[PDB]
């Protein structure tokens, strides 16, 4: 599994997330309550920002390459591919 | 080599070769046994 | 309700996967009218493979 | 030749009937459009969304069946 | 600073991606879920702009693509020469080009295709080729099928070389963008070397090979009797025998006494009457002139030294008052968009091919070619079609550029800009003029047929009735007829008999005669004009409003090809420049079909036939039947239909076969043309219910085609059926009657 | 925030004048005008076709339809992050410089926005048109 | 005979059009040498014609006023008058091979539906499994009737339906 | 004038509002969905029915549905 350090408005919380599990799903299974709505990669509700490490969000449809190049990630459809640090609740910073 | 084997196991080439095989079958059939009507 | 990863049959008529089976990703414990989260393997005519559902629209099958 | 043409006639009958019954019966709704009845017997199209709605009304279906009928006659 | 810039081992070589569909593109690389995946995969395989964004890599891709293209063409030519060497009667037809039909294709003794190996003369059993390879090779002077054997072999080798070239230049060493951009260098290189050298070498081969051997041919010596070409090259004795200028070798050329060389650089004009081909002396003079021209031409632009020119500089210089920035920045544009150069070259090339066919039937160069009425007609129609399609492809890729690479920020007030401004007035005037043209030119024939059915032929528009005589064309014809007197004192004969004069006869067949022009021809010319104007109209609309419109202010945002923007606000059906070029295909086919009809009938009626007077094929009926569409249909179509509609039991029976089959497929297209993908997907859902009812659904989700894809399938099949129907009809008719 | 007004005396951006311009409908029924202040001077593209240069700060342009100004707002808001405010004007001279005029922008939730035309229900819960029969006009079931 | 159809082994127009054919043949033939490939081919063609005709006559085909063979469609009639060799056996062979191919198709289809990569087996194929099912597919009819007696062929009422059924 | 309707399945991802080229849509507070946001059409008389909303709603049945109605000059998108 990958250690995902979530930098949240409540502080940092490092969770373990399997390679086959979406970031958002793992966070919820760990008891966290991150934002979401569509859960289908088609909106900005679940946006985070990757500070370090890599994700695979290939099925997402809402973000452009420059947004992803700056680290933005739709946590509902993103798998970790390394230990990573992700600031949560980033929707406002996307706009 | 294995890449090549996979390329041959790709679909349209397989469809191709099977069709070629069948067609050559039937053409040779008519060659050696011309003018079939009954039986 | 049903468990995550579990397999349920969809019964919502207006759904693409109606009369078919899906996999419960999760179910919300809040007051949402449709807490069941169920993936699918075939995509709809929209290409989506997961939809939200109330408890009745699905059945553990 | 008469055998043959008679079989052709039966063919055309079946084709016409097929398209006609399809159109008439799917009028209430469809998998693509369950609410087909909400658009009346005659609506232009639901547009190009969902891959493209072209000639989707039962009115359109009868519209098509015309040609087959003409061919048969 | 022009030089060579390359990158070594850029691309590797493995069959890995070969096992990976869609790897070139992002989305397709994800694999198929529904059926359109395969379609789009195929569709975008060669859209290198869609592939990536590297101009340089895209240049390298298209470079290797051209490599492979050339290799394909090499393969084809080589196989042609191979089958010419092995399965032909070319040597028989050499012994007698007057009563042996060129045939190079033999079929196998099977269920009944064997009947088609008809009798073309010389105990040969095959199919008459209308390509004219025979006359080609005779003009080039090929004698032994061994020569064609060698030819095909070398072609195989060349093709292999070209394909290796593509491979190397893509994976081993691929040049760099600036190298691709050294444009003036490329121009000078090509302009001088390629064309000048090719023409000059062809002239040398002519002089030292063909002119001697063709001279002996028309002298009448047996083909297997002439000495060998290299033997001729060895022995200047026989060359001086043929033309004593060769006794002096080349020193006269070095003394500028060209007059002496006149033995082989003539200016006769006209055809060799005993052959019907152009005067080979005149041909060689032509080609050497072309050679010198392009050679001196290829030294125009600066590459690495102070002398030369700057395309950019001159284009910026050329600006007029009414025009603002004139020709500025276009340099930047052309240096950047592939589709720009593409569309340019396509339009130019189509126009060329048209002119090629024109001059070719105008003054046939090949031995006894004019006699082969079928070959004439066939090659002509062929190249005409090719040219028109090149035109529409030009329009296509031009619109493509305008969608993709366009940028306002660099073109502020240029020709392009003011065009974009007053496009509405432009297109308006164009509409009006096309409507007037159609009205008048069509109603002429219609009023004729109307008076006819009304029994008032006195009131028609005929060369006998109310006339429209192309005084212009006839005056110009006579002008060319009288030109050599003074405007060309060193001339012997006009370039064409149709300027006026006598008739040339080879083997009874009408080789060439002067052609008059009646009110009928007036009308048909105006028809053609109107049709072409419609085509340019639809194309111009498509390209001008490809990015926007008062209806769609954001059309540039919907990509080049796109089905519609809904049924909203009335209905957005068929609103892409893609659709526009689609329509253009239609109107073009219409145009060129009309033109070839005109050509065929006028030929048959007032040109071709057999000399005795002239036994004209249709006896000039065209002259009085063409004014009325009833005469058209009956006397041309209904009449010449017999050959095809009774060709059965003959070797030509396949002509009627394919005739009916083309009818079939052309009608088959119409279901696509009219149907609806929504209806189709509905049927899909029904049938997949039927299948799943037996657990026989396919994994890949079956999907009805896109609106665009259905349009394309339909139009392809439609044009195919039409062209094939016409092709069959023409072939059977001419093989029967000529 | 408060509704702004329109100033007809605004230096309109730099453009050479096109032919895709306004028509009778402007002088007859209505026409819209767009108001925005650019941070700098810069060239841009005309939605109705053409390249134009905006001035520093106050810039003004008028149009007939709404979609023109809407697409233009998209272009500027996503390419230069400007917050224009365009109105609805009539040959009367009455303005309503309104097209997204609503304090902020609608793409974000905002207090005060009262829901409208919102069927507080599913869509499958609609009734057969056999019941909307013999009404005062063609009325859809979903109308209710 | 049947429907007033005389055998072309008896009919006149049969031999008439046969001779006419051979006449056209010799006509095209009379423009060559003897050893010429075209000559020998036309001769072989005449041979093939006469042989096919002798076979058709031996087949006992009822061939009417055209002298051309017309076929009968009744099990009882064909059996009673010795004419099964024209429709019965052909139809039977056809249905055999067709059911074979369809059955083995469904066999591979089920095998690959029992996979994790349905699309990938739909594109790239399992060569040896294909060969195996091909070898085994002969017993397709017995297998199918077994599964019928077990009622295991058809899918139950769970396939997707349209909302108005 | 065309007709447009919102349904409880609105997950408020606004793509509809994000898609309407005519601003005939907007988002409001809500509590039915996690987003607490409901789509809203206050300017229907401007919708030309180009349905790009309907295209954009990711909702199983489209949280929003368009219904073409009568024709006004604005409904037809005429600038003349
Ligand atoms: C059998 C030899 C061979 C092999 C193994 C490869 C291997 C490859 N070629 Mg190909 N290629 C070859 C010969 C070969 N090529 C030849 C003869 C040419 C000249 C026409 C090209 C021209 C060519 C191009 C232009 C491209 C490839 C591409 C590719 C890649 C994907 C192939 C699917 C891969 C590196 C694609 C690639 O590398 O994309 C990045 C690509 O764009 N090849
Ligand atoms: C590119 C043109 C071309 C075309 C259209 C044909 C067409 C044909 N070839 Mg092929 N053939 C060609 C070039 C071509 N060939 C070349 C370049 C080769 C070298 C591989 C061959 C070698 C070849 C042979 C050895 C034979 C054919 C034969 C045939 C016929 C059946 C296949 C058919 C008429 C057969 C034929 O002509 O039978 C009479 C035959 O036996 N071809
Ligand atoms: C369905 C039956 C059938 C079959 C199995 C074949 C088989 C063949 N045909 Mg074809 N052929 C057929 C019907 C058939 N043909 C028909 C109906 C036509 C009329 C359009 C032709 C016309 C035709 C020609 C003109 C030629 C072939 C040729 C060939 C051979 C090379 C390919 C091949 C043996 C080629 C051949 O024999 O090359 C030597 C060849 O040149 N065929
Ligand atoms: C472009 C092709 C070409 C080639 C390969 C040759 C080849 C040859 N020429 Mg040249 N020659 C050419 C074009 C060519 N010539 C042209 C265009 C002209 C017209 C100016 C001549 C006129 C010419 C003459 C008059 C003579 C040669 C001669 C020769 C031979 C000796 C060198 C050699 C066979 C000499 C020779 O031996 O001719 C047989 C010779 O006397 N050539
Ligand atoms: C008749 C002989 C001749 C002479 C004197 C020149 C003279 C010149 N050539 Mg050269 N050139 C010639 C023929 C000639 N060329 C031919 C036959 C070729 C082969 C196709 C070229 C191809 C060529 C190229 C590609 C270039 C020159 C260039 C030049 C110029 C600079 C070197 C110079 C004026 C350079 C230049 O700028 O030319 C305009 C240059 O880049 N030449
Ligand atoms: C020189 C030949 C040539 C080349 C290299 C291309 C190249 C291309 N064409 Mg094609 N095209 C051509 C001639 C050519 N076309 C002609 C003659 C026509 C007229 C039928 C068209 C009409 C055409 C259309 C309408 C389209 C293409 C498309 C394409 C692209 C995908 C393959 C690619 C850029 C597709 C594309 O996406 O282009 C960017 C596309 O939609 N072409
Ligand atoms: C655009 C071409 C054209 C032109 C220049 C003319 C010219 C003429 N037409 Mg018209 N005519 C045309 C098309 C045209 N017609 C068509 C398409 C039809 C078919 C409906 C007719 C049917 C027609 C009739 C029936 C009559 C004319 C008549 C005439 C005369 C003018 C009054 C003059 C001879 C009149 C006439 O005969 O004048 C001598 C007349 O009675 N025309
Ligand atoms: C309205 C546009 C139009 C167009 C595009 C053409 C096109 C043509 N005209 Mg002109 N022509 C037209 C109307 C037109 N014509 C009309 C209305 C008249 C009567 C004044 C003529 C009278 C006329 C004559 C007398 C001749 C042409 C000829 C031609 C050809 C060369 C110029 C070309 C096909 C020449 C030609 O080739 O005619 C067959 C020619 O000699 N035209
Ligand atoms: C597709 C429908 C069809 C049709 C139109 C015919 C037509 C015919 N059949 Mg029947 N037949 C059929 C299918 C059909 N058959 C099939 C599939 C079988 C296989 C079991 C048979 C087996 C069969 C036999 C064994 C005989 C006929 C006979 C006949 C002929 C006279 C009796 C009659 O009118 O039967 C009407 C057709 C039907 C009722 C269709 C259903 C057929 C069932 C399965 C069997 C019918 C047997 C028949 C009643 C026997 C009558 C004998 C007669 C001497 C009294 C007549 C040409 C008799 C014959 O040759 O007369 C010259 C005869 O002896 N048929
Ligand atoms: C008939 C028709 C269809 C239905 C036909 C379709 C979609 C084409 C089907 C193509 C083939 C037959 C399906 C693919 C078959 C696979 C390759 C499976 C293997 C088959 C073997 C024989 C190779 C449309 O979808 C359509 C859409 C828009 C305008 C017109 C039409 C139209 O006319
Ligand atoms: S119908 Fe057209 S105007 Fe209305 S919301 Fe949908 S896209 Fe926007
Ligand atoms: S209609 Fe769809 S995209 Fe629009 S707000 Fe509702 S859920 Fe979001
Ligand atoms: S919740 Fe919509 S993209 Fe993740």
């Amino acid at each position: 599994a990958y250690k995902v350090t979530l930098k949240t408005p409540s502080g940092d919380k490092t969770i373990e997330c399997p390679a086959d599990t979406y970031i958002l799903d793992a966070a919820e299974e760990a008891g966290l309550d991150l934002p979401y709505s569509c859960r289908a990669g088609a909106c900005s509700s679940c946006a985070g920002k990757v500070a370090a490490g890599t994700v695979d969000q290939s099925d997402q449809s809402f973000l452009d390459d420059a947004q992803m190049g700056n680290g933005f990630v739709l946590t509902c459809v993103a798998y970790p591919t390394s230990d990573c640090t992700i600031q949560t609740h980033q929707e406002e910073a996307l706009y | 080599m294995k890449d090549f084997t996979t390329y041959l196991s790709t679909a349209p080439v397989i469809a191709t070769i099977w069709f070629t095989f069948t067609a050559g079958l039937l053409i040779e059939i008519n060659r050696y046994f011309p003018d079939p009507l009954v039986f | 309700g049903p468990k995550r990863g579990s397999l349920v049959k969809i019964l919502r008529p207006e759904s693409y996967w109606f009369n078919q089976v899906g996999k419960v990703v999760s179910v919300d414990q809040s007051g949402v009218r449709y807490p069941v989260v169920v993936r699918f393997e075939n995509q709809n005519y929209a290409g989506v493979t997961t939809n939200n559902y109330a408890l009745d629209e699905v059945v553990a099958a | 030749g008469d055998f043959l043409v008679h079989h052709a006639i039966a063919l055309g009958l079946h084709t016409t009937t097929l398209i006609l019954v399809k159109g008439a019966l799917d009028a209430r709704g469809s998998k693509l459009m369950p609410d087909k009845k909400d658009f009346g017997y005659s609506f232009p199209c639901d547009g190009p969304g969902r891959g493209g709605t072209c000639d989707i009304s039962a009115y359109d279906a009868f519209y098509l069946a015309v040609f087959w009928m003409l061919n048969t006659i | 600073k022009v030089k060579i810039a390359v990158d070594r081992n850029p691309v590797e070589t493995s069959f890995e991606k070969w096992a990976k569909p869609g790897h070139f593109s992002r989305t397709l690389s994800k694999g198929p879920n529904t059926t359109t995946w395969i379609w789009n995969l195929h569709a975008d395989a060669h859209d290198f702009d869609s592939h990536t964004s590297d101009l340089e890599e895209i240049s390298r891709k298209v470079f290797s693509a051209h490599f492979g293209q050339l290799g394909i063409i090499f393969i084809w030519l080589s196989g042609m020469y191979f089958h010419g060497a092995r399965f032909s009667n070319y040597e028989a037809w050499l012994s007698d080009p007057t009563h042996i039909k060129p045939s190079a294709q033999v079929v196998w003794p099977i269920v009944g295709q064997e009947i088609l190996n008809g009798d073309v003369g010389g105990g040969f059993q095959g199919i008459q080729i209308t390509s004219g390879f025979f006359q080609l090779w005779r003009a080039s002077g090929i004698t032994s099928e061994l020569q064609l054997y060698t030819t095909a072999i070398g072609g195989l080798v060349m093709a292999a070389a070209m394909f290796f070239a593509g491979w190397f230049h893509y994976h081993k060493a691929a040049p760099k963008l600036e190298w691709f951009q050294n444009v003036e260098s490329m121009l000078n290189h090509h302009l001088g070397g390629l064309l000048g050298l090719g023409s000059l070498a062809w002239a040398g081969h002519q002089i030292h090979v063909s002119l001697p051997v063709n001279k002996l041919l028309d002298a009448g010596v047996d083909p297997k009797e002439i000495p060998l070409p290299h033997d001729l090259l060895l022995n200047r004795a026989i060359m001086a025998d043929l033309y004593p200028s060769f006794a002096k070798g080349i020193a006269p050329f070095f003394t500028l006494n060209w007059s002496e060389y006149s033995d082989f650089l003539t200016f006769k004009g006209g055809l060799n009457p005993v052959t019907g081909g152009l005067w080979l002396s005149d041909t060689a003079h032509h080609h050497v002139a072309i050679a010198v021209l392009f050679l001196v031409a290829g030294h125009m632009y600066r590459t690495n030294w102070g002398i030369g020119h700057s395309m950019k500089e001159i284009l910026e210089a050329h600006r007029g008052p009414f025009t603002g920035e004139g020709h500025v920045g276009l340099y930047e544009i052309l240096t950047t968009s592939w589709h720009a150069q593409l569309a340019i070259n396509l339009a130019l090339f189509g126009s060329l091919s048209i002119i090629v066919a024109h001059h070719m039937y105008a003054m046939p160069p090949y031995p006894y070619l004019a006699t082969d009425y079928g070959t004439q007609l066939s090659l002509f129609t062929h190249h005409t079609w090719i040219g028109g399609f090149c035109i529409v492809g030009a329009g296509a890729h031009a619109a493509i550029f305008m969608v993709r690479d366009y940028d306002p920020t660099n073109n502020y007030n240029n020709l392009l800009d003011r065009v974009i401004r007053h496009r509405d007035a432009i297109i308006s005037h164009l509409n009006w003029v096309c409507i007037f043209l159609g009205f008048h030119s069509f109603g002429l024939y219609i009023h004729n047929d109307t008076m006819s059915a009304l029994g008032r032929p006195q009131d028609m528009f005929s060369d006998t009735a109310i006339q429209l005589q192309p005084v212009f064309a006839q005056w110009i014809q006579n002008t060319h007829f009288l030109a050599p007197q003074l405007t060309a004192p060193n001339a012997l004969a006009a370039t064409s008999l149709t300027w006026g004069g006598d008739l040339v006869a080879v083997g009874g067949k009408v080789a060439m005669m002067p052609i008059s022009l009646g009110t009928s021809d007036f009308m048909v010319h105006h028809i053609h004009a109107f049709t072409i104007h419609v085509t340019v109209l639809i194309l111009l609309k498509g390209v001008l409003f490809a990015r926007s419109s008062r209806l769609i202010p954001d059309k540039a945002n919907l990509g080049f090809r796109f089905p519609c923007d809904g049924p909203g606000r009335g209905g957005t059906c068929q609103v892409s420049a893609w659709d526009h070029v689609f329509l253009g295909l239609f109107w073009m086919y219409n145009s060129l079909s009309i033109v070839i009809f005109h050509f065929s009938w006028k030929m048959q009626s007032d040109v071709w036939g057999t000399v005795t007077g002239v036994s004209h094929i249709t006896g000039g009926n065209f002259a009085q039947s063409a004014n009325t569409i009833n005469g058209w249909l009956r006397d041309f179509l209904w009449a010449q239909s017999s050959q095809v509609i009774q060709s059965y039991g003959s070797a030509l029976s396949a002509y009627g076969l394919i005739f009916l089959g083309a009818h079939f497929v052309w009608a088959f297209s119409l279901m696509f043309l009219f149907s609806g993908r929504g209806y189709w997907q509905e049927l899909i859902e029904s049938i997949v219910w039927a299948h799943n009812k037996l657990k026989v659904a396919p994994a890949i989700q079956p999907r009805a085609l896109s609106i665009t894809q259905g349009r394309a399938v339909g139009v392809a099949h439609y044009l195919l059926g039409g062209i094939a129907t016409t092709w069959s009809f023409f072939l059977a008719r001419i093989i029967s009657v000529g | 925030w408060t509704v702004p007004t329109l100033n007809p005396d605004t230096p309109s951006p730099i453009f050479g004048g096109s032919t895709g311009g306004l028509l009778r409908k402007a002088q007859t029924e209505e026409f819209y005008v767009i108001t925005w202040e650019a941070k700098k001077e810069q060239i841009f593209e005309m939605p109705t076709g053409g390249a134009a240069i905006m001035r520093q700060g106050p810039n003004l342009l008028k149009f007939g339809k709404k979609e023109q100004c809407l697409a233009l707002t998209t272009q500027l808001r996503n390419k230069f992050k400007l917050t224009p405010c365009f109105y609805r004007v009539f040959p009367d001279g009455k303005v309503q410089y309104l097209h997204p005029a609503d304090g902020v922008y609608p793409e974000k939730v905002n207090a005060g926005r009262v829901g409208a035309n919102q069927n507080m229900r599913r869509i499958g819960q609609n009734v057969n048109p056999i019941k909307v029969k013999f009404s005062g006009r063609m009325m859809s079931p979903a109308e209710i | 005979d049947i429907a007033g159809l005389t055998p072309c082994s008896e009919s006149k127009a049969y031999a008439k059009l046969e001779k006419k054919e051979l006449k056209t043949l010799e006509k095209r033939l009379k423009q060559y040498e003897a050893d010429s490939a075209p000559a020998v081919a036309l001769k072989a063609t005449m041979e093939r014609t006469k042989a096919r005709f002798a076979n058709y006559a031996k087949a006992g085909l009822l061939c009417g006023n055209d002298g051309l063979p017309h076929l009968i469609a009744d099990p009882g009639l064909a059996l009673k008058y010795g004419h099964a060799g024209e429709v019965f056996i052909p139809t039977f062979g056809f249905l055999y091979v067709a059911g074979y191919i369809g059955y083995v198709g469904r066999q591979y289809l089920i095998a690959v539906k029992g996979e994790a990569k349905p699309t990938d087996k739909e594109i790239i194929i399992d060569v040896p499994l294909a060969t195996k099912l091909a070898w085994q597919g002969a017993g397709w009819p017995l297998a199918a009737v077994q599964e019928l007696q077990r009622g295991t062929l058809l899918e139950k009422e769970e396939n997707i339906t349209v909302s108005p059924r | 004038a065309h007709i447009v309707k919102i349904y409880d399945t609105c997950i408020g991802c606004t793509q509809c509002v994000r898609a309407c080229p005519l601003d005939v849509l907007e988002m409001v507070p809500w509590d039915g969905c996690k987003a607490s946001q409901m789509a809203s059409a206050p300017r229907t008389e401007d919708c030309v029915g180009c349905k790009r909303c309907e295209t954009a709603c990711p909702t199983d049945f489209l949280s929003v549905r368009v219904y073409l109605g009568s024709e006004s000059t604005r409904s037809m998108g005429l600038s003349y």
